[PDB]
């Protein structure tokens, strides 16, 4: 390494990870919720037919 | 009562016979109840 | 990481970058909040899908009627402010008062014609003015398709 | 302690969108909602504590008692944020909230965050608090609004309710500067509240 | 009285299509109908249907029911089914168009 206080930016680095993952995590759910509500529109046309 | 006319095309040994009536439904009736099966064989008019 | 490393002890100074990441405790905080809330929605979201197919599925089970379609001749869909309909009616707003969405006449076995609403499950890409459906016997609702029929000689030939 | 329910009053402001907690107050105030929630739960599961706004310009329930945080959360994301509390308003429809309950084996008690230099009169304000004694409630006033730049005119409410219950209210006061909304709170007594019997 | 039907078309269990939620028979069949679901993913379909047609003229699909083996069905068999809600009860010969030949065995 260069500094000995990298050894305390290792740590800093795995937090960086860790927020960019739940970045994509919120992104992600709300395609999911898009996917569940054209199903339930698919189901709930047969509803009302 | 009514009685209602069929006509008997043929018959099964099980106690059954399938009836076509002049009225169209088919039926899979049971031979049941003050009847001789020697009575019965095709060409019959029976009371159902 | 493009940020924190031995990339940034050239770039800047280290206890910026000791600094920088209690600041991204204090925003993995906020989105930590915002991804239990999607969740949670996402919980109440499948039950309700649950509840409305487990109707399709009563309905979906024997018996049913088998018949034919005699045409798709269709009803504009829903989205307007003064009727939806092809045909012109009498008086003035409408959307569901006497307004219907798209049409599908079929003809039974039972002889007869019935002009129903089409089942908004069963596409128009089913339908073919032709197509041999099923029509729910209770009430008359096109249930599915199934293939065209033959009879017992055409399939004795195979 | 346990066996509580609990109203969160939650104060919409235009106080809250000011820079006095990362990133913002109404950001730290989501964090201290769900704390206070957790807290009561995993100490017994028979806590249930819903949320009221002051959202509008007349409180809206958002959601009423419940075991589900998500719920809670999810009610906090609808909001009106130039809304404006109003006190006198909050405390009675709090009183209401809390009689509309699904068992009354759960002890009463109001968790109230003001955010905002209080301008209700007074002398209605002493009606109100001592009609709470009566009922069996108390009141947990969080101040880090009132300090900042107003007289302190809810110390002497809290004062007037306290008398010999199960539930009696607390005053807490909280910092206005940077130190965390959400840490100072988890400090402070909200499981270790005592009666005064 | 069971109501005297005749088989015209047996579906196979695999490519049932009774589901078209999450199928198609204007493009498709697959091998399943509900094993391609993602609406929650759920196997909501029976093994084997049946497309009977009366002699009321009258078309209607059935199953099997409670000891009725989807072994002994064979096209252009006669079946009974319910005079109620039609299902098959007890399979049948096959044929009753003769009935003139039973008078020439002798």
């Amino acid at each position: 390494e260069q500094e000995a206080h990298n050894k305390a930016l290792n740590q800093f680095k795995r937090k960086l990870l860790e927020h960019r993952r739940y970045d994509d995590q919120l992104k992600q759910r709300r395609q999911n919720i898009r996917d569940l509500e054209k199903l339930y529109d698919k189901t709930e046309n047969d509803i009302k037919a | 009562n009514p009685l209602s006319i069929g006509t008997l095309e043929e018959i099964i040994d099980d106690d059954h016979a399938i009836v076509t009536s002049p009225t169209m439904p088919d039926y899979y009736v049971s031979i049941l109840s003050f009847v001789d099966k020697e009575l019965l064989e095709p060409g019959c008019s029976v009371l159902l | 990481g493009d940020d924190e490393l031995d990339q940034e002890i050239l770039n800047l100074s280290t206890q910026e970058l000791q600094t920088r990441a209690k600041l991204l405790d204090n925003e993995i905080r906020i989105f930590r909040s915002e991804l239990q809330r999607l969740s949670h929605e996402n919980n109440v979201m499948l039950e309700k899908i649950k509840d409305n197919k487990e109707k399709i599925k009563n309905n979906r089970q024997l018996p049913y009627l088998v018949a034919n379609v005699v045409e798709v001749m269709d009803m504009n869909e829903i989205e307007d402010k003064e009727n939806s309909e092809s045909t012109t009616q009498g008086g003035n707003v409408n959307l569901d008062n006497t307004a219907v969405g798209k049409a599908a006449v079929v003809k039974t076995s039972s002889r007869q014609t019935v002009f129903l609403p089409m089942v908004g499950l069963v596409d128009p890409d089913k339908l073919k003015p032709n197509d041999l459906v099923g029509v729910n016997k209770d009430s008359y609702l096109i249930l599915d398709t199934l293939p065209s029929e033959f009879d017992s000689r055409v399939k004795a030939m195979e | 302690m346990v066996l509580e329910a609990t109203v969160l009053v939650i104060d919409n402001s235009e106080y809250s969108r000011n820079g006095d907690f990362p990133r913002t107050r109404f950001e730290a105030q989501i964090d201290s909602v769900e704390f206070i929630f957790q807290a009561k739960r995993n100490s017994n599961p028979e806590n249930t504590v819903g949320l009221i706004s002051g959202a509008g310009a007349n409180p809206r329930v958002l959601s009423t008692f419940t075991a589900e945080f998500g719920k809670i959360l999810a009610g906090l994301h609808d909001t009106q944020i130039e809304g404006k509390l109003h006190m006198a308003t909050a405390l009675q429809i709090a009183q209401l909230t809390l009689k509309h309950r699904q068992n009354k084996v759960q002890h009463q008690r109001i968790v109230a965050f003001v955010c905002s230099p209080i301008s209700d009169s007074r002398d209605e304000l002493i009606r109100l608090a001592k009609t709470l004694k009566k009922n069996n409630v108390a009141v947990d006033i969080i101040n880090f609004g009132e300090i900042e730049q107003n007289t302190e005119l809810l110390d002497e409410f809290i004062a007037a309710v306290n008398n010999p219950q199960e539930e009696t209210s607390h005053l807490l006061t909280v910092t206005p500067g940077p130190r965390l909304l959400y840490e100072n709170i988890a400090s402070s007594p909200i499981i270790l509240e005592e009666g005064s019997s | 009285p069971l109501q005297v039907a005749r088989c015209t078309k047996i579906i196979k269990g695999n490519g049932e299509s009774d589901e078209t939620t999450t199928d198609n028979n204007n493009s498709g069949n697959s091998n399943s109908n509900s094993n391609q679901q993602s609406t929650d993913a759920d196997e909501d379909d029976e093994d084997a249907k049946y497309v009977i047609n009366l002699k009321q003229i009258a078309k209607f699909v059935v199953g099997l029911g409670e000891r009725v083996s989807p072994t002994d069905i064979e096209e252009g068999m006669r079946v009974g089914v319910d005079r109620s809600k039609y299902n098959i009860e007890l399979p049948l010969p096959p044929r009753i168009d003769p009935s003139v030949t039973m008078m020439t065995v002798e």
